[PDB]
């Protein structure tokens, strides 16, 4: 129980996150 | 009144309708409450912001079109 | 062909590089830039994640959204950078570099 | 040669996104592999967020669309007004697309070519606003309505919407033959077809010295076609009908997004059309005829749909009121009516889709609602309360400042008319609230709670029609400003 | 004494359009539609109300004619859904509103005529 | 600082909690509104405190834009006038909510909901200086009284009672609409202060004069349209029907004392005899048809309909006692009517009979509400030392003084005020008792009992007492009189 | 303290300056006079 | 059913069912409070606005009139409903519906006993 | 009748969470897409009751 062991999802996590910092980002940067 | 509270009023109150129009407890979820009042204050702001411009961009256009008129003798 | 490239509305801020490249204003994109071509790709390949469940296409859909968002981010910052270039943007950032 | 299609770029990626979803939707719902997903929920979706982003690349570049306007005169020209309305019709279609899903869902009905078909209408229609020629125009207006033909009869082995289809085929080629009759007629008697070189050697000169029948019988012929197009009396001979054969939420994109294209493209016809002897009181008796038609039909009508489409009649004349002055403020109280009646049609729809999980048919289905699910109750009778003009509403603003540019052309005979329809409409509308507010049947029927979609939308809707007269400031400007950059 | 609800039992004799008689159950006092819903010959969810102004038809039965003048006839609209909710804009003479038709006792053995089902979805 | 914004906001804020309570908490619902209400009425009273009775022009002004070009907008302000119908207004609901406390259960807090939006909304009409805004309010209290008539009606014909309530208004609302438009297209705006000041055409003084009467004779029960208030007024619950003769019959007959008035000098005085020739006829054949009624409700309302057509004798007789009577009528009505339709609906809120015929002989028995009954109908019997007769006899004066004939037959009418009230009086409490109908019943417990306090002091305070009320606002009336003219 | 003290002063400070009232008045008045002018020559414009 | 009505049980509005009420192919009309110890039988019919006295038995086939009372052991007649107890029926309904949205509130969706099943599956293995 | 209740009553979770999602996907028909598709949807077998038990 250490990896997630899921070649499709983890991306998908990882878009989304980065989503949220550009976001985040978008609101601070402008 | 500051055109935020209201905002952040206005997108709790259509939270709690939204969620109560569907026959659900009015506090589902917070989560979605507190980013629907963050919503509506960003809303509010920038609907006054934007009738400030509109109002600021339709004097400049009506002088212009008063003026286009005024050269007619 | 004749191409005439003219606004109407001109350019409130200075006019610099009336006509520019294309590799120019890709070579132009600012960090702003960059985060608003970021953002509308993620949210684009979340969207098309969390909607590709139920029928099953789990990854695929993903795929389709990415390519979608990636086009859609690429213009946006394509139509800022150039639109800041041509002038008629706040600029502050290129009087300075030129 | 690249930075002159910054003035049509999003089109261009709403066309390329169309094609990215078509050819995802007919590669994946065809596999062994996923044993052919419904892949329409996934498709509305992403078409939703599709039309979002061209949304936000139309507004965040309203200083663009403009440069290289020579390149693009020839084909078309979008001045402010063309923005404000662009920007307004994908809201519309972006809202229709939201609030049917759940129709994909509980309705089983997994066809995304539905989607694709919207997008292609959205494009046809986005086209069509800036379409600043007697070509452009009607190729536009083909674009869409080869779309709505097709997604009006999408529902192949029902019964309503197959024959609502081909009455609709029908009448719009029969429309689009009269009009394009209209467009050739006067091109041959004045040899342009551009709007600035049409503009130019008739408005100075229409009946004063002398007069041509050809170009005046092309007007006509013209305004005979826009006519049709948004079904107003006496030139609504199937209307109704389309209404309720075709899907609910076909009907709820029907009337709303290709209305907003054809006005405005009325609005961009009526800079040239300067005769004032052949286009206002046309549309002036055209005005009056659908108000009373209106108010006198949808009194008898025990359905939902065809109650909505009457009513949607009646507020199309009440809009060709405000055409019917021809000023400034004659076009403002049209922009402004245009935007509430939308946003008041999006509200009905919005309801009537969220009931049509039980399948709700006739007006006393809906009996007996104050008490299974009050809420809903009072958001449908603050809903037909905006659409009687009922003053502390939003749906009373658009009347009010209609019936008063009505007043500022001396048309005293339109303001009498237009209050007793509205006394005779506000009569069947709270007809609605007695049913199901005052009268208790002894059957009742149960309705399921509808998705967040809806609900969503249904809220936001109900707070701007409830809260509009409290700050009217900014559609009232905005208005101001697209009725008069329509002429400068 | 007991009120067994045998007493209120009416039974009819409903035909379909394929020419098959069919026995029928009902009650005394509610309507003939409801009578011929628990056999499912017409779709249930097609008629759910029992107003007179949700009609369209779809109730629509044919009566023989020693049937018609033991029920009271059509009074101002039940002849207007037949006469506007129809292929041929002209009454029958020999059909009736099946929800307008309640069940008496004396009324069993009443032959009904149920037609072909026609669209009702949208 | 006790500005008109809280009065209007406390209101909003009352009914904005309400909405998010859950049903079962029936115990905090009546509570929180029975406060909210009580609130409202101290802020209403406070500002009669500071209400500095002697400046000719407007109270606290509230302006906020309501057009991009601030053309016209929110612009709120008392005089002289439309004070004490503020503090009535919002003294007049709490006994709404206290009437119908016990069977709160059953309404639910969508009682409470339109009580209160009628509430603010009646605040927002008196206290509005712009003209259009005057009637989106004005027009504004449709939707709460068309839903009390409707949803918590007493028997089941409630249907047809409230459409004629609703499309009568709406015919005239629109017929003024029409004027508020020619109006604006003419001067230009709508601000009271300007309108007011502004040179009209003869030719269209009268146009618009009959514009404004189209619907100002529709809310004042007048000889041609007077139907809707008894059919829909008897056909509404006692909480809610106590306030359509209270506040809602008070819109037109004010609304002349604001908007046509001072608004067209020159056509009231071309159209007096009209208005004269109306009213005289309207106490006498709307009093006769009282005579020969049976249900309890309609003669009280049928009586209202008599005292506003003698209040409209007495208002448009422009003199500086005439309009003064008019107002000291109008709030002794507004209680009076209001007392006497509670004291009609307890009687149906333990019979269910609303009629003369069952009751009888109730003075044997309940003395406590046949005391009551008594003392109000006196009120309506127009006695001197009660607050009507400083009412009409001030409407009799201004009357005589313009005009003779009109004041005999405004007269008739309270010498025929004593042939159907005191008639009634004698046959519901102080006839033979009956076992056979009414088998048995109760007295007034300590709400209705309460209630009627505050009536029964304010009626004899401002009958024995009236110098405050015509002291707050004789220089308003002086004001209003004197206009156009400058002789 | 009595009761007179504790609401002359009261009430006095309540009333608010009757002088400043009719002058706003009268300069309201005033600019919305002007105002109406201005929007009645806005109104003037012809569509074309 | 013996009656040769479809056996499907169906529950109005406004019905109060009542402790140990042992339904089973009845039919039930709106507003039809029921008492405690009810042994409701195949094709048994109770009529609206009727009430049924605690401890009530009918066989199948056998119906309640309209706005009635009954009870005993069998189907048996007690009393005719007043107009002003009669409409107490609704208001008992939604009493208890208010009562049992008070106890709804009382837990939230999806109960945390999941994290009590991993701390007792870690004790011991997987 | 009480074999079907004793097999429902003790599906394991990763069973009856496969049985819940089928009977989702499988909770309305559409013949139009279907046949349009040339494709056609039957039931699963674990999701048929057996026939004893229908009327
Ligand atoms: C729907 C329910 C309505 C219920 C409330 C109704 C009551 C509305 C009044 C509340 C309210 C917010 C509106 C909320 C809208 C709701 C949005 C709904 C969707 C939300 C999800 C509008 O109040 C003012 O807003 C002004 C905006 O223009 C307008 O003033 C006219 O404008 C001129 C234009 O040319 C006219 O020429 C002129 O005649 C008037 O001056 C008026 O609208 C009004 O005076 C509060 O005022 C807010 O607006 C401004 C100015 O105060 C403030 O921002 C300012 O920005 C800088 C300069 O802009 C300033 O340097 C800065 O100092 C300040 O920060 C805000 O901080 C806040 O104060
Ligand atoms: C005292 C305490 C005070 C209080 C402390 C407060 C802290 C505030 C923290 C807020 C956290 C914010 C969270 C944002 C939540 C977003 C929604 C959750 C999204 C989510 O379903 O998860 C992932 C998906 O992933 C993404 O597709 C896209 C999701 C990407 C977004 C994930 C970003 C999470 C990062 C959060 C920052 C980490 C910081 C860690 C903080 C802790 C540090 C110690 C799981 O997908 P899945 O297929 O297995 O399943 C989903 C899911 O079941 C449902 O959406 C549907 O039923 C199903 O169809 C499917 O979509
Ligand atoms: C560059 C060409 C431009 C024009 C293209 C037009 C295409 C239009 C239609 C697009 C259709 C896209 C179809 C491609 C997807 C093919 C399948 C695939 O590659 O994804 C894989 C794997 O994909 C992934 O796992 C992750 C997807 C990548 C997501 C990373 C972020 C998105 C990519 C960024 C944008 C893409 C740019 C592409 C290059 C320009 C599928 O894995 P699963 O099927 O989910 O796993 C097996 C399932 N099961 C166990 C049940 C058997
Ligand atoms: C011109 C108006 C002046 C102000 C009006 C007040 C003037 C007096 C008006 C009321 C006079 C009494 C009429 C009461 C109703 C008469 C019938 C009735 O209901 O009787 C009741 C009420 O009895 C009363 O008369 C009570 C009288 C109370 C009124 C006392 C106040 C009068 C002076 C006040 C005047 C104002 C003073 C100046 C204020 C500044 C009970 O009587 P019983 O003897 O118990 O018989 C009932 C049978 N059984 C026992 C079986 C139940
Ligand atoms: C702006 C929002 C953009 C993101 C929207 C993602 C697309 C959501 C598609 C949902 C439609 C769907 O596929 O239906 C599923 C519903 O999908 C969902 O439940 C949630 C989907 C994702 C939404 C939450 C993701 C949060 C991210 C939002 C943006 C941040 C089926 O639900 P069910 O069968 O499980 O219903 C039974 C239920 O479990 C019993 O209670
Ligand atoms: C003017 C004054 C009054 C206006 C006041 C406005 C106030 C500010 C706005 C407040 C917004 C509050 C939102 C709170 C956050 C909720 C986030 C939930 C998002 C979400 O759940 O995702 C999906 C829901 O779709 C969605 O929720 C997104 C789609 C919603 C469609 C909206 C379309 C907007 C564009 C058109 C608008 C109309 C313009 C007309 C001019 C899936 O939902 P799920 O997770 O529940 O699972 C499926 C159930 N089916
Ligand atoms: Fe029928």
């Amino acid at each position: 129980p250490k990896v997630s062991e899921d070649k499709n999802r983890n991306y998908a996590v990882v878009a989304g996150v980065v989503a949220i910092v550009g976001s985040i980002g978008w609101y601070l940067k402008a | 009144i500051s055109a935020t509270m209201v905002g952040a009023l206005l997108g709790l109150g259509t939270q709690m309708y939204s969620n109560a129009l569907r026959k659900l407890p009015y506090m589902r979820h917070p989560w979605e409450h507190v980013v629907g009042m963050g919503l509506g204050a960003v809303f509010a702001n920038q609907l006054v912001k934007w009738d400030v411009k509109l109002k600021e961009d339709l004097d400049v256009m009506l002088a212009k079109a008063r003026a286009a008129n005024e050269r007619r003798y | 062909m004749n191409t005439d490239i003219t606004a109407l509305e001109k350019a409130q801020y200075p006019v610099v590089d009336r006509n520019p490249a294309f590799t120019k204003v890709v070579g132009n994109f600012s960090t702003l830039d960059y985060l608003r071509f970021s953002t509308i790709t993620g949210i684009s390949v979340t969207v098309g994640y969390l909607s590709g469940i139920k029928p099953g296409i789990k990854g695929p859909s993903m795929v389709t959204g990415g390519l979608i968002g990636l086009m859609g981010g690429f213009m946006y910052a394509y139509q800022n950078s150039a639109g800041r270039l041509m002038g008629f943007f706040p600029n502050d950032g290129e009087v300075a570099s030129y | 040669m690249f930075n002159l299609f910054l003035a049509v770029f999003p089109e261009i990626f709403i066309i390329n996104a169309t094609f990215i979803l078509l050819i995802h939707g007919v590669v994946f719902s065809t596999s062994k592999k996923y044993d052919y997903p419904p892949l329409a929920s996934n498709v509305g979706w992403l078409g939703l967020l599709s039309v979002l982003i061209t949304l936000l690349l139309l507004a965040a570049g309203a200083p663009l669309l403009t440069i290289a306007h020579l390149f693009w005169n020839n084909l078309f020209r979008r001045d402010n007004f063309t923005y404000f309305c662009q920007i307004f019709l994908l809201l519309s279609t972006a809202g229709t697309i939201s609030m049917c899903f759940d129709f994909f869902d509980q309705e089983r009905f997994d066809a995304f070519e539905f989607i694709v078909l919207i997008l292609l209408s959205t494009c046809g229609m986005l086209f069509m606003i800036s379409a600043y020629d007697l070509i452009a125009m009607y190729l536009a207006i083909e674009l869409q309505s080869l779309c709505f033909y097709v997604i009006a009869a999408s529902k192949r082995k029902s019964e309503f919407s197959t024959e609502a289809g081909l009455k609709y085929l029908i009448l719009g080629a029969f429309s689009s033959g009269i009009l394009l009759f209209g467009c050739s007629m006067i091109y041959g008697s004045t040899g342009a077809t551009h709007f600035d070189q049409l503009a130019k050697i008739l408005t100075g000169y229409e009946i004063t010295g002398a007069r041509s029948s050809g170009i005046f019988m092309g007007i006509l012929f013209i305004a005979v076609g826009f006519l049709f197009k948004i079904t107003a009396v006496p030139f609504h001979m199937w209307a109704p009908d389309i209404y309720e054969g075709s899907p609910t939420p076909v009907t709820a994109f029907l009337s709303i997004a290709p209305k907003i294209s054809i006005f405005a493209n009325i609005l961009r016809v009526f800079i040239y059309g300067s005769y004032g002897a052949t286009l206002q009181q046309i549309f002036f008796f055209c005005s009056i005829a659908s108000m009373i038609l209106g108010a006198l039909a949808a009194m008898a009508q025990t359905k939902v749909k065809r109650l909505l489409a009457y009513s949607s009649i009646g507020h199309v004349g009440y809009i060709c009121i405000g055409f019917s002055c021809g000023t400034i403020e004659g076009i403002q109280s049209l922009l402004i009516g245009i935007f509430i009646y939308a946003l008041m049609t999006m509200d009905a729809f919005a309801i009537v889709l969220a009931l049509r999980q039980t399948r709700v048919k006739y007006i006393a289905d809906l009996g007996a609602l104050a008490k299974t699910n009050p809420i809903l109750a009072i958001t449908f009778s603050i809903t037909m309360f905006s659409y009687a003009g009922i003053p502390p509403l939003a749906g009373f603003c658009s009347k009010f400042y209609l019936f008063f540019a009505a007043l500022g052309c001396g048309a005293y005979f339109l303001a009498l008319v237009g209050v007793v329809t509205s006394v005779i409409g506000c009569f069947y509308y709270i007809r609605l609230v007695k049913r199901m507010f005052f009268d208790t049947p002894r059957t009742w029927i149960l309705y399921e709670p509808m998705d967040r979609n809806k609900s969503l939308l249904l809220a936001m809707t109900s707070f701007f029609i409830t809260l509009f007269l409290l700050y009217p400031s900014p559609l009232f400007s905005v208005t101001h400003q697209m009725a008069l950059s329509l002429y400068l | 004494g007991s009120k067994k609800v045998s007493d209120r039992i009416v039974k009819l004799s409903a035909i379909d359009p394929d020419g098959y008689k069919q026995d029928i159950i009902g009650l005394s006092g509610q309507t003939l539609l409801r009578a011929l819903t628990h056999t499912g010959l017409i779709d249930p969810a097609s008629h759910r109300l029992d107003d007179i102004e949700a009609c369209s038809a779809e109730c629509e039965v044919q009566i023989a004619e020693e049937w018609l003048e033991k029920l009271p006839p059509r009074t101002y609209d039940e002849e207007y859904v037949l006469k506007r909710s129809s292929r041929s804009r002209i009454l029958n003479k020999h059909s009736r509103l099946g929800c307008q038709v309640v069940l008496t006792q004396e009324l069993q053995g009443m032959v009904v005529a149920v037609p072909e089902a026609k669209p009702w979805d949208i | 600082y006790f500005n008109l914004s809280g009065l209007i906001l406390c209101p909003v804020l009352g009914s904005i909690i309400l909405l998010f309570i859950p049903n079962s908490r029936i115990r905090l619902i009546r509570l929180i509104g029975l406060c909210a209400s009580l609130i409202t009425f101290l802020y209403s009273l406070v500002l009669w405190i500071q209400f500095d009775s002697s400046t000719a022009k407007f109270q606290f002004v509230e302006s906020l834009r309501w057009l991009p070009y601030e053309n016209i907008n929110f612009y709120l302000g008392i005089d002289g006038i439309s004070l004490f119908f503020v503090i009535l207004t919002t003294f007049l609901i709490p006994i709404c909510i206290l009437v119908g406390w016990s069977g709160m259960r059953s309404y639910g807090k969508e009682y409470i909901i339109a009580f209160l939006i009628c509430e603010f909304l009646m605040i927002a009409v008196f206290c509005m200086l712009d003209l259009l805004l005057f009637y989106v309010f004005f027009e504004s209290v449709l939707i709460p009284m068309f839903i009390i008539i409707g949803v918590w009606g007493s028997r089941q014909r409630k249907i047809k009672a409230a459409y004629q309530f609703f499309l009568y208004t709406l015919l005239g609302s629109l017929f003024m609409l029409l004027a508020i438009l020619l109006i604006l297209f003419q001067t230009g705006t709508t601000d009271l202060q300007i309108l007011l000041t502004t040179e009209f055409s003869e030719r269209r003084q009268i146009f618009l004069w009959i514009a404004f009467f189209a619907s100002f004779a529709v809310k004042v029960p007048m000889v041609p349209v007077h139907i809707w208030l008894p059919e829909a007024h008897v056909e509404a619950p006692t909480a809610g029907s106590v306030i359509l003769a209270g506040i809602l019959l008070k819109f037109g007959t004010y609304g002349f004392l604001r908007f046509s008035i001072p608004m067209f000098p020159e056509a009231t005085l071309c159209f007096t005899p009209f208005i004269y020739t109306l009213s005289a006829i309207a106490i006498i054949y709307t009093s006769l048809t009282t005579l020969r009624q049976i249900d309890l409700k309609k003669i009280i309302a049928y009586s209202s309909v008599a005292h506003m057509n003698l209040v409209t004798i007495g208002m448009f007789s422009l003199n500086i006692q005439g309009i003064g009577g008019s107002i000291l009528l109008m709030l002794s009505h507004g209680l009076v009517s209001s007392a006497l339709f509670l004291c009609v609906g307890v009687l149906y809120d333990r019979h269910k009979t609303r009629l003369v015929r069952y009751y009888g002989g109730l003075v044997s028995t309940m003395p406590n509400f046949s005391t009551i009954f008594f003392f109000f109908t006196l009120a309506n019997m127009s006695l001197p030392g009660t607050s009507s007769f400083i009412g009409e006899f001030l409407i009799l004066v201004g009357a005589f003084q313009r005009n003779s004939l009109v004041a005999t037959l405004a007269a008739l009418g309270m010498i025929l005020g004593a042939a159907y009230s005191l008639w009634l009086y004698n046959r519901v409490v102080s006839g033979n008792l009956k076992p056979d109908f009414l088998h048995k019943f109760s007295d007034l417990n300590g709400r209705e009992v309460f209630i009627f306090i505050p009536f029964l002091v304010g009626l004899v305070w401002m009958g024995v007492y009236p110098k405050v009320f015509l002291d707050c606002m004789h220089t308003s009336v002086s004001n209003l009189v004197q206009h156009g003219k400058f002789h | 303290g009595f009761i007179m003290e504790f609401a002359e002063n009261l009430v006095l400070r309540l009333m608010e300056n009757p002088e400043e009232r009719d002058r706003k008045a009268r300069e309201h008045i005033y600019e919305m006079h002007e105002r109406c002018k201005k929007i009645k020559e806005m109104w003037a414009l012809p569509i074309r | 059913s013996p009656t040769g009505l479809p056996a499907q049980t169906l529950i109005d509005r406004y019905v109060t069912v009542g402790a140990y009420s042992l339904l089973r192919s009845c039919t039930i009309e709106p507003e039809c409070i029921i008492g405690q110890h009810s042994i409701l039988m195949e094709g048994s019919l109770v009529e609206t606005r009727s009430i049924l006295e605690a401890g009530s038995v009918l066989p199948p086939g056998r119906r309640i009139p309209s706005g009635e009372l009954w009870g005993g052991n069998p189907a048996r007649f007690i009393r005719t409903l007043t107009n002003e107890e009669t409409l107490e029926i609704p208001k008992l309904a939604v009493a208890i519906n208010h009562l049992s949205g008070d106890y709804f509130s009382e837990f939230l969706p999806y109960s945390t006993i999941y994290l009590e099943v991993e701390k007792f599956k870690k004790s011991l293995g997987i | 009748l009480a074999q079907i209740h004793a097999s429902e009553n003790s599906k394991s979770f990763e069973q009856i969470e496969v049985e819940r999602a089928l009977r989702k996907k499988y909770a309305r028909k559409d013949e139009d897409y279907d046949s349009m598709l040339g494709i056609t949807r039957e039931t699963p077998p674990e999701l048929i009751l057996p026939d004893n038990v229908l009327p």
